[PDB]
Order: C-alpha cells, then structure tokens, then sequence
RNA sequence: AAAAGGUAUUGUU
RNA sequence: UAUUAUAUUUAUUCAUAUAAUUAAUAGGAUAAUAUUUGUAGUUUUUGAUACCAUGAUAAGGAUUAUAAAUUGAAAGUGUUAAUAUCAUAAUCAAAAUUUAUUAUUUAUAUUAAAUAUGUAUGUGUAGAUAAAAUAAGAAAUUA
C-alpha cells in the first residue's frame, strides 16, 4: 500500500500531552479532516451556562457590588461606538441574553393568563399562591415550564368546579384580564425583574402579538413548553424573536464563496499566509475614492 | 452631534446646521423655550 | 563543536542515518553492506582482531 | 463501563465518542444512574 | 526673543500661578460644555421673557458635570506606561518584563555598557595637519596601496 | 433554565438506548444540519 | 475644476454636489499580472485532455 | 523541520515567536552584554 | 548590576592622543606609570582598521571562549551559558480565569524579578548550594531542570 | 488639564510658581474677587513687560 | 519659575513629591497594616551611598542629589 | 540545551470546553470557514457599519507580517483621530486654512 | 571536569529532523566581538619590574 | 445612545438608577422618541463648506484624479475681473493641449 | 431555495 | 412575483536541457617576543543514490451585494522531516524537438556587436474548439 507509518509523538517540555494529543493524531485516518473548536476561560462559561457556585462573603462581594447588569451590559454594547472598539455583535447578544433572562417565567405566566379557559379566580389569594409558588419555582430552575403548568391547571380550587362554572360562564372560557392582572401581579411581587415595568410589558406585549394569529390561544402541547423537539425562538409562542421573524435574501458574485474572506468582513480568527491564499485584509482597499 | 471622525465631518456644517436649528423651533411650541433653543442656537455658532 | 562541547558532531542527516543504523542493526541484522573509503584495513585488519561470527 | 462508540459528524468526518454509564448513589437512601454520551472520557463522564 | 525660561517651547510668556484647590481631587468638570462656552456674561434683552425654573426638572448641565478623574481610566496602559524620556536606570523596575514593561528609550546605563565594551577605531578621527601628500601617498607601499 | 432542554452542549441529548447506541442522530439529520 | 470652483465660491457645491462633478468614479484597470495574456483580463487558452 | 536546519538569525517565524521577541513589543535593548570587559582573554597569536 | 560604567571615560583618551598629536605634544614625553594605563586604555578602546577587518574571526572569538573556559567563566558568555531557570510572571488575583500566555521571552538577568531578601532563605551563596540539574528519570508534565 | 486638548502649559503640576511672591493683597486664601483682580494685575504686570 | 527651589527642587530629596517624615508602623486597616513597624535606624550603622535608612527628609530610603557638582 | 530558552512558566490551556457559540462545527454540508466570527459578521452593517478596525489613523495600524490582518505598533493602546490634529481642526487639518493641495500652493506662491 | 560545559545540544534524536527547533543559538544583537586586550601574569611582572 | 451615555456623570448614574429605568432612559432617550416618534427630524440635505482661497493670491486649489494613478491633475482656477477668458492646462493653451 | 432509498458502516472503485 | 440583465464581442497553424569522486579547525604590523617561520597517529563501515526510501504551500467562477468593500478557495500541484541495501550520472559556456495544457511580428522603406530561426502568398477559408460583463461605454425567458 506503500503503508504510512506515524510515529506517536511523545510529550516533551515544549509540547505537552493536551496538544500533542489533540492538535496531534497519530492515526491518519483524520488527516486533513477539518478545524475543532473549544471554550476555555471564559468562552466556556459563556457557553455552558454554569452560574457561578455561590459562597459566603467572597461570591457575595462578587455578587453584590454586581449592580444592573442589564445596565451595565449595555453599556458595555454601546462603548463600541466609541473610537477604539467596534460594536461587536457578541456584545449585542450578551446585551439580548442579559435581556432575555426571564424567558421562561414570561412565557409561561403567559401561556398561564391565556391558555387557561377558566383558572378559577385569580385574584383570590388560592390560585394566586398556586400562581406565585409554581412561577417561582419556574424561575429558580426548580420546575420545568411544562410540569409547572401541569400543576397550576391541576392544583385544588374549589369544590364542584364545573358546576360553579356552568353558572357563570357560557362557553366556560372566562374573562382574562384577572387572569393577566393577577400575572403581573406576580411577577412585580417576586422581583423577577429589576425593572419593574419591564415585567408588565413583556407579559403585556408578547399577549397583544399573540392576539393576531390565527388560532392565537391553542398550542400543541407538545411544541407549547419544553420537550425534547421544540421550535426555532423565531417560531416560539410567547418569545421576543416572533416578531423578529423575517429572513435573508442573496445575490451570490459569479465568485461569491471563494472570496469569504475578502470584504469587510470581522475576523475572530485571522488568515495567516498558510492558508491565505493572496488575502490581503479586511482593511486594504485597492479601489480606493479620494475625499477629503 | 459633534464629528469625530472625518467622517462626521462630510455630513457637517453650521449652515446645514440652520435648517435643522429650524426643525427644531417650528416644531417648539412655546416662546419661552424657542428662547433657549434660539439661545444655543445663537450660541453653537450656526451660520444663521 | 570542539570549542562550545567537546567532540566534533555529525550533521542531522549524518545521526539520522546513524541512529536507524543503531536500531535495524539491534532488530536485525544481515543487510548491510560494507562500503569503504579505504579497504586495506578492513581486507587486512591488524595483528589481531579476529571478528565475532554472530548467530 | 465506559465504551467507545464512532461518531459521524459528517460522511468525511467521524468522532469517538465515547459513552458512559455510571450510577451516582449514597445508600443514605439516594441514588440515580445516568448514561452520557460525549467525545471524551472526562467529558461523558460529567455528562453522564 | 527675551527668554523667560531655558526650556519651555514658548519661553517668551511667564507662569500664571493658578489657584490651589483643598478639594484637590474635588473638582467638577461640565463636559457638554467643558469651556464654559455656555454661560451669560451680560444679562440679555431675552432674558424677559424666560420661563422661570418651573419644568426645568434636570438642568443639564448639573446632570453632564463630571468629578475630574472620571474622564480617563489608568488601564494597564497607563500600569506598563513606558517613560517619555531616557531613564537614568531602571534596575528599580522589578516590574520590568513579566509585568509587561519595556523602556522607550535604552537608559543611559545601558547605554554607557554598550559604548564601554567595545573599542573605537583610528579611522573615525579623521585628524589634518599635513595636507594631501600629492606624490607618495598614492605610489605608497604595495601592500598598503589604494587599490 | 438558561437553554432548551432537548440539546445538549454536544447535539441532541440522548433519551433511550437507540440514541446511546446510535449518537450519529444526535448530531445529523441531513445535508442541513446546523447546531 | 469642481473642487476649485467650490472651494472658491461654497454655495456652488450644491449644484456640483448634486451634478455629481465632486464625485470619484471608484475605477482602475485590473492590475498588471502574468497569468493574463493581456496582462488584464484573459486567461489563457484552457483546454481539456 | 529538515537536515538543512532553520537558521535562527534570519528567520521572522523563530525570530518573532513567543520564545523570541515579536515585532510589535518595543524592540528594545533587553539588556547590555558587557562581556569583553568582564575579563579580556590576554592578547596571544598563533602567528608568533 | 551590568558593569562598572565610567570605563567607558577611558573612551575619550584616544581623540585626547589625537587632539595631542595636533597640538604639537609628544605622547612619549609623558610619563612611563600614566602611558601604563593609556596603553592598557589603548588596546581595550582603540583598534586599527586592519586589526577590525578580522578581529571578528571565528577561531578568535572561540579562543576568548576558551580562555573563559579555563579561566572558569562561562556566565557572561553568550554561548557558553545556559540559562535553565525560565523567571514565572505574577499571577493576578483580580484576572483568575485566563490562562495566561506569553508573548516573548529574554533571556534576562535573575536579579529583575527576583524572589525578595527577605522572601528568599539568607545567604545561599553559602548555607544552601542552589542548583537546577536535569532529572534523570523522565518527566512528562513538570519541568525538565528541577 | 481636564478640557479639551489643555495645551502644553496644563500637564505641568500645580506648583507654586513665584508670580505669588509679591501680592500682599491674598494672604493664603484669595478672598472673593481677590484671585480675579490678582489675575488682572498679572495682566498688568504683562503690560508691564 | 518654581519658587523656593533652592530648597526644593536643588536640596529636597525627593523633588518635593516624596514624603519621608514617617514610620513602618502599622495601623489597623488592611493597607497601613502591611508594613511592619521597622526597629530603628541602627545607631552605629556605616550605610551606603545611595541608600539612607529613612528617619527623616535629609536621611532617605533612597536618597536622590547626586554627589556630583 | 540550546532547546530549553523554549521552555514555559504555566500549565497549559487545557481542552476542556465545547465549542464556543455559533463556532463552525461542521455538520454535514456547512461550506465552513472558520476564520469569520459567527456572530460579529452576520450582525448586519445596517447597523454595525463597515469598520473592521477603529476609526484612527490609519498610521497607528501597521500590517502584520504573516497574517491577512492589521495590528496597531503599541499593543491596542489607541489615539483617537483628534491627537492626529490641532485643537479644533477643521476635517482635523494641519492648519485650518487649506487641504493637501491647497497648502504646498500657497506655499509655493 | 568542569560543570559549565553542560550539554547545550539534546541527546542526538529525530526531534531534530521533525521539529523546527534551532540547533545553533540565535546570534545575539547586543554582544560585541570578542578582543582580546589582556595581560598575562608574566606580562604584568615585566612592566612592574 | 453611546454619546447620552458618556454626557452622565457618576453622581446621575447612581442616582437615576435608583428608579431603574431611568437610566435606560437617559441612554435610550433618543431611541424612544425614534420608535414612538413616527418622523425623521434628519434629513440633512447637502453639506455647504467655506471657501478656502489663497488669499494673496486669489487662486483655489482643488484636486482631481482619474484611475487613481494615471492621471492626478490640479486646478489653479483664479478670479478674473477683466472678462478675458483663458484656459489653461500644463503651462499651454487648453485647445493646443486637449487638440 | 423546500419531499425522499442502501445488503455500506469513511460506506458504489 | 419582488431585493432587476449573458447573446454579444473579441480568438485558434505553437518547439527547445549537459562531458562522474559532496567527509575537518587551523588567528600575521602600528599588540611587552611560541618558527605553533611550514599545528603530518592511513586504512571498521553502508540510505536521499542511475534505486524503494510516508507526511507539508497550486489550477480550477455559477447565488452571503452595495455601501465608507477586492471578480480568486485547503483538500495540494515535482524537488521538503523516521521503509533502505543495483550501479558516482548535475550547468564553469556553445549543447540532440514528441513534449497536450501555446496568443506570431500581415506588403512604402527587412542583418552593426556575447550569434540569434529559410519558410506555410492564396475567397479570414473543415470539424470542434478559446476568452471576457473589473476604465471603459453591452441590456431582459430565476433555480
């Protein structure tokens, strides 16, 4: 086969064991394969979402000189406006989750205030608790949105529910403003946010974005919470990117994918002559317009 | 918002200045703050 | 090489060639061959000298 | 026991992805047992 | 020009003293307006018909003021600053490599070492008092020929 | 939580024993598979 | 003679702005390279086995 | 990598790289070799 | 730390003998204890073009190293040292999630960053030899002069 | 020093440079309108010279 | 024109900035606390050229005037 | 050896992570380039404008050698486009009066 | 014998012909050429006597 | 947005942050009345410099290129009070240059 | 631009 | 459907290699003295070769785009870092076309400097073929 033979390349002073083993393979049936990727200092946590293991003092001073981190996220976006960052669009995203925290806890209060023909009353301190204690306990991770929501239209009202019900209500499905009242009521009692109105808003807002679609208060209980097989967050139910639904259009050059790299194009990781063909960078312009 | 970049620059001048300055006092309502707004723009030295 | 270590060494090419002398010469043996500059000493070695007849 | 099972990430590209069982248990009375699989040792054992 | 100093770029204008401040790091710098350039210096013929501080909830300017050492940040930049002049020595630096410092200018110690270790050669004197030797010098020695 | 949990910071999380046995399905499912 | 013209009289930009006479047509010939006959534009002759 | 070795005089790679000193650091002095005045070996020729 | 500087005022000497010449002063009427040191001043500073087009010869560069050598001194010599004990920088306890890596080296003197008077033993010139040799046994992560 | 671009004279320090030698006027805190006329008879001292 | 510079910038140690009329005593906060109360400049000590032991201005921990002209 | 000035003071990054978000893994047919940032590129210039390096003066960048980037010769420490001018400077000029042509004529005149 | 004549070369292996290590020192910058202006001991007798 | 931000001080941050959104609306304040504000107060419509002509010597100096490279020409265009016409490129007539 | 199979398990040579 | 055009132009006669020994250090004037002027232990190994002797960087356009922007890519094309065991093949002039991977000068004036191509006048003329939307100027049948 003219069989090639790879020596294993032993660890040394120089190049420790994690390279030479990852970077390194002595088995060429990889060869040439393509670029891994992997987190390290902050990229990892970033990623896996670990929340800090909390402590005393120490987590404490950490954790409390914090201050409005939605804040101070964006500050941190905008402060590449000034002349030596650029607006970076990891800093947009850090900036969309540090926003986008409470998702889960807003979206079910929703799917609670309006997909619950019926909830008993709300207002009265029974179902509010069961309201408070299960959306606090879907925040705080404790519970899942689905199981939680099981709970809610599952847990104990009153006494000869549907025959209290056919009394006052026609087609059974009732009045949802002391359903929505009672949410925000929620939500502004437990410090979901910083912010107060903010809490309001969104149960507001993803409510009166709903309110426009066909079959706008059934969801298929699989897809409505948590499972296994979900649905793209452009396509969520009571999410912050259905109205950010749309989509690209392209005009591809006669040479479009092979200049991937020439236009003024952000690199993380920048060419080097090894695999840059004749890339000059993302700053040379040969075409240059005089101006002032 | 001043220019700080050469940029900017291109899309400056005190006599485009005018017509904005102007924006802003026909959709002003009241005189006694067209009198701060004609005050600064008296002052930042709009070519009038 | 005899100022900064002592003995004068061989290129890279040299020791690359002598270390896989030192090891398919310690696996095996009989494929070598004997190619001299001068053979004089080795068709006629010293007063003694008589080699071992390996096995 | 961990085991090694191959990965394709690709038709050119296969990984060993090695899966592991392990059971976490304090016989204090709680005990569950989980099955991961991911590329590495360490990594499918924290997984699992 | 009557120099007033022996250094300065414009020697020719004295040193206005400036008043001191016992809140030294206690001052305060409007910076939509850092020049004073917003200010009445002569009570106007608009002045009548001024809306009193009624709705003036957040007088900008009292919101834009900033304390001084707001304005610019000491980065590691500034922690690794290197000098704006030739140091004398830097052995003090024990923050000098692993740190992340280095000089911007070789000290004159260091300098003074890599004058000292080295000779200096007889052909960089260039002495005269002869003249041109405008016979011999030319048809000197064959070994020392101008070739 | 922080993400969905039908994925895993590897691909798809494994349920039963075809996932664990078979985890090419937990990270393809045709010429457009994105993470 | 656009950029004389409102650097002496401005007001005159505007009718030079908008009659684009200020304007920079962002053009160059393909550099000077080997691998076109012309050194320009054509790739030389390609041709299948 | 080769039998014709790198040369690490000439070459920007070995030059530049973390063991070395890069282009961008201020390429300073690092520090002064006085060595011929440390001890000067006395002045002896082979050539008599 | 780096040599005894004002050596380097034994510069000047050879343009004084110039500026003698010059001014009509003869060198050898001058006395016998003072030309010591100018003649010692003379072959330390002071080279001849032709003493400078091979004075950087290869075999008289390894003949100062050898006179080092058997004078015992290899330590201020370029190749002749081997500098094993590569300085760690100060970690940051405000920064304690970067693993830190570097963007040169220098082969440095060890009094920069130096393990202080105080936090270091006393005299180790003398009561604790200190010497980084190389393990025999092998060491795959750990240094290879401990 | 804290405006914009403070010219050559604002990064030396605030030392007490000897145009306060002479004022008996401001003993060791300028009183109201004290520093301003001290200020105007630097002018006038300028004059002078 | 720095005025008293005779005494200051010529004949102050340190260039005026530096204050040096203190002691290594400690005191309680974490700063103040990390410098050992030193035991006094030794009476019949022979101390360097550049270096002083600290007891006041004129006697620094480094001190600054060169012995030159 | 003359090999162990390439010698190190830490312990290493260790490959402890997955890959970071939106980086290119490569599924089945994702034409991959993985140089581009995932993020900061696809974040449309409707917003983020064509600046791939500050606006600064461009003397402060220099070309990397090697690498299809640009680097500024003091490490990230920046100038802002105002240092590079007079106070005030109009289109930041050397001296408000005329452009680059407009001064050598003057001058010459 | 002496110690300082450690081992500035590795033991003769194939990291040499694998790796891109240097198997000379980089010329230093800094270093002057090595002179020899020096006395012997009997030299310095000479001039003494 | 950035620009709002910077005109706070440290005294205004900590003290509008105390309701919570405020802050957010000293920095957003121009974005707010973007997105409920149905308008756009800019439409800046040609910038109008001032003149740059040598002064002694009635002369503005203006520049052209084409190609970039190949041709990079100046005008030296001048006042002139006497009505007689005259174009001239490279020293010479303009007919007798551009033929 | 959108929906597709394998007795192969780097897998139609 | 829209976030928008290929049916035009210029093109095709295509070639260059030669006369074997790659094994190491050796300082010289203006320097307080080495004839070290002229430093003499032969013959125990063998790969980069005429010969198997792993790796590693090209050519190739078909849908990330319009504004302050480039119409050139990783899948590796001879010389390169671990397989040995047929043989010296290497430019210092004057040289021997079979090698697909090439843009030749077109009828007024024709050999002077290291010498420098003597063949193919023919109705712009079979077949199939080349290039290009980039400072030139092109306009209408989307998967």
């Amino acid at each position: 086969a003219k069989r090639r033979v790879i020596v294993p390349i032993h660890p040394t002073p120089n190049y420790p064991a994690h390279f030479i083993k990852a970077s390194f393979t002595t088995d060429p049936l990889k060869e040439k394969q393509k670029a891994r990727f992997s987190s390290g200092g902050e990229a990892m946590r970033e990623v896996q979402m670990i929340p800090k293991n909390l402590e005393g003092e120490r987590s404490r001073r950490e954790l409390m000189s914090r201050g409005d981190t939605e804040f101070e996220a964006l500050v941190e976006f905008i402060q590449g406006a000034s002349y030596d960052q650029l607006i970076s669009g990891r800093r947009f995203k850090k900036v969309y989750d540090k926003l986008s925290e409470n998702d889960d806890t807003f979206v079910w209060l929703c799917h609670t205030a309006m997909s619950v023909l019926n909830p008993g009353d709300v207002r009265s301190r029974l179902v509010y608790n069961h309201l408070r204690t299960l959306a606090e306990a879907v925040a705080n991770g404790e519970m899942t949105l689905r199981t939680a929501f099981r709970f809610y239209e599952s847990a104990v009202r009153s006494p000869a529910y549907r025959e209290i019900a056919k009394r006052q209500m026609e087609g059974g499905a009732a009045t949802r403003l002391a359903g929505i009242s009672a949410a925000a009521d929620v939500m502004r009692r437990m410090g979901l946010t910083r912010r107060p109105m903010a809490s309001y808003f969104e149960l507001y807002q993803r409510i009166v974005e709903r309110s426009e679609a066909m079959t706008p208060w059934g969801f298929p209980p699989l897809f409505q919470f948590e499972e296994r097989l979900s649905l793209e967050p452009r396509l969520k139910f009571f999410s912050r990117a259905s109205q950010q639904a749309l989509e690209r259009r392209r005009r591809g050059h006669i040479m479009s994918a092979y200049t991937t790299l020439q236009g003024r194009r952000i690199f993380w990781i920048p060419p080097t002559w090894n695999r840059a063909g004749r890339f000059l960078g993302p700053h040379v312009t040969l075409y240059p317009g005089m101006t002032p | 918002l001043e220019p700080r970049t050469p940029r900017d620059w291109l899309q400056f001048s005190y006599r485009n200045l005018a017509y904005a300055y102007n924006g802003a006092l026909r959709a002003c309502q009241s005189f006694p703050e067209m009198l701060v707004c004609y005050k600064e723009m008296k002052q930042r030295g709009v070519k009038v | 090489d005899m100022t900064v270590h002592g003995t004068s060494l061989p290129s890279t090419y040299r020791m690359h060639k002598d270390i896989n002398k030192a090891q398919r010469n310690d696996r095996k043996l009989s494929g070598n061959r004997f190619r001299v500059l001068c053979s004089s000493g080795a068709k006629k070695p010293p007063s003694g000298w008589e080699p071992i007849p390996d096995a | 026991a961990y085991d090694m099972r191959v990965v394709k990430f690709s038709p050119k590209d296969h990984r060993q992805w090695i899966y592991c069982v392990l059971y976490v248990g304090s016989g204090k009375g709680i005990a569950g047992w989980g099955r991961a699989v991911a590329p590495s040792t360490q990594e499918a054992k924290k997984e699992a | 020009i009557w120099q007033r100093r022996y250094h300065g770029p414009e020697r020719t204008v004295g040193d206005e003293s400036r008043r001191f401040s016992p809140a030294s790091l206690r001052r305060y710098i409007d910076v939509s307006d850092p020049f004073n350039e917003k200010k009445s210096k002569g009570e106007h013929f608009l002045d009548k018909y001024e809306a009193a501080r009624t709705s003036e909830v957040a007088a900008g300017k009292y919101r834009t003021t900033k304390q001084i050492t707001e304005i610019d940040q000491w980065t590691r930049f500034d922690v690794s600053r290197a000098d704006n002049f030739r140091p004398l020595s830097i052995s003090h630096r024990r923050d000098y490599i692993r740190l992340g410092y280095m000089h911007r200018y070789t000290p004159w110690e260091w300098i003074a070492v890599q004058e000292a270790d080295q000779p200096l050669i007889a052909e960089q004197i260039r002495q005269d008092n002869i003249g041109t030797s405008y016979f011999f010098s030319l048809n000197r020695y064959w070994r020392y020929k101008a070739r | 939580r922080q993400h969905d949990s039908g994925v895993n910071q590897y691909g798809l999380k494994p349920v039963n024993a075809y996932d664990f046995i078979n985890p090419t399905n937990l990270v393809n499912f045709g010429r457009g598979t994105s993470f | 003679i656009a950029n004389a013209l409102v650097k002496l009289l401005p007001l005159t930009r505007i009718p030079l702005k908008k009659s684009g006479l200020l304007s920079v047509d962002r053009r160059r010939e393909r550099g000077q390279f080997p691998g076109y006959l012309d050194g320009k534009k054509v790739k030389r002759k390609f041709a299948k086995r | 990598v080769g039998y014709t070795p790198v040369n690490p005089d000439t070459s920007p790679m070995l030059a530049y790289s973390q063991y070395h000193w890069h282009y961008n650091l201020p390429q300073g002095m690092e520090r002064p070799h006085g060595v011929n005045r440390t001890m000067t070996a006395p002045y002896q020729s082979a050539h008599s | 730390r780096f040599g005894n500087i004002n050596v380097v005022e034994k510069k000047k000497i050879p343009l004084v003998l110039a500026q003698m010449d010059d001014l009509g002063i003869p060198r050898a009427h001058l006395s016998r204890p003072l030309m010591d040191e100018v003649e010692d001043a003379l072959r330390k500073f002071h080279i001849y073009k032709s003493r400078y087009y091979e004075w950087g010869r290869a075999v008289k560069q390894f003949n100062f190293i050898e006179f080092r050598r058997r004078n015992g001194w290899m330590y201020d010599l370029h190749l002749m040292k081997n500098t094993t004990k590569q300085v760690g920088p100060l970690r940051d306890f405000n920064q304690p999630d970067a693993t830190q890596a570097p963007v040169a080296t220098v082969e440095i003197p060890a009094f920069f960053n130096e393990r202080p008077a105080w936090e270091q033993p006393p005299l180790e010139e003398t009561l604790y030899v200190t010497e980084s040799r190389e393990r025999y046994d092998d060491v795959r992560s750990g240094d290879i002069y401990e | 020093y804290f405006k914009p671009f403070p010219g050559f004279r604002d990064f030396r320090l605030n030392r007490m440079y000897r145009d306060v030698e002479g004022f008996s006027l401001m003993k060791q805190r300028p009183e109201f309108l004290e520093w301003e006329l001290f200020t105007r008879y630097r002018a006038h001292h300028q004059q002078r010279r | 024109q720095l005025q008293s510079r005779e005494r200051l910038i010529l004949g102050t140690h340190g260039a005026g900035v530096v204050q040096h009329a203190s002691v290594s005593q400690p005191l309680s906060v974490n700063f103040q606390s990390s410098v050992t109360v030193a035991a006094p400049a030794a009476d019949l000590f022979r101390t360097k050229v550049h270096e002083g032991t600290g007891t006041s201005g004129k006697d620094p921990y480094l001190r600054t005037l060169p012995n030159q002209e | 050896y003359y090999w162990s000035r390439y010698r190190m003071p830490t312990q290493m990054p260790k490959f402890d992570g997955p890959a970071p978000i939106a980086a290119p893994q490569n599924m089945n047919s994702t034409k991959t380039n993985e140089f581009i940032d995932p993020i900061d590129d696809k974040f449309p210039l409707s917003i983020r404008g064509p600046l791939v390096r500050p606006d600064v003066p461009e003397d402060q960048y220099v070309d990397s050698w090697y690498v299809c980037t640009s680097m500024t010769h003091h490490l990230g420490d920046y100038r802002p486009w105002s240092a590079s001018a007079p106070p005030n400077a109009y289109r930041f000029r050397p001296y408000n009066e005329f452009d680059a042509k407009g001064r050598e004529y003057v001058e010459y005149m | 014998m002496l110690s300082q004549n450690v081992a500035k070369t590795t033991v003769p292996s194939y990291y040499m012909i694998r790796t891109n290590l240097p198997q000379r020192k980089p010329q230093n910058q800094w270093e002057g050429v090595y002179y020899f202006g020096g006395i012997t001991k009997r030299q310095r007798h000479l001039i003494l006597l | 947005m950035f620009e709002n931000y910077k005109l706070m001080s440290r005294a205004t941050l900590i003290a509008d942050s105390a309701d919570s959104y405020s802050h957010f609306y000293t920095v957003l304040k121009d974005f707010a009345r973007k997105v409920a504000g149905e308008d756009s107060r800019h439409q800046i419509g040609v910038r109008i410099d001032e003149p740059e002509v040598d002064a002694e010597t009635g002369i503005a100096v203006g520049r052209g290129c084409a190609d970039g490279e190949k041709y990079q020409f100046t005008a030296l265009l001048r006042e002139n009070r006497d009505h007689n016409g005259a174009i001239t490129i490279m020293g010479k007539p303009m007919a007798l240059v551009l033929d």
